[PDB]
C-alpha cells in the first residue's frame, strides 16, 4: 500500500484538480 | 481514518481521488 500523502488543503487541491479536468 | 485525514498518514492514490471525483 503506497500512495502520496496529502494533507487538507494539499489533497482538496490534488481532488478538485482532478475533478474538474474529467470535467473539462 | 477518515478519507482525507488519513492521507496525512497513510495516504490516497489517484484512483481513489478519481473515486471521489
Amino acid at each position: 500500500k503506497e500512495s502520496v500523502r496529502l494533507c487538507g488543503l494539499e489533497y482538496i487541491r490534488t481532488v478538485i484538480y482532478i475533478c474538474a479536468s474529467s470535467r473539462w | 481514518q477518515d478519507l482525507q485525514t488519513l492521507c496525512c498518514t497513510d495516504g490516497c492514490s489517484m484512483t481513489d481521488l478519481s473515486a471521489l471525483c
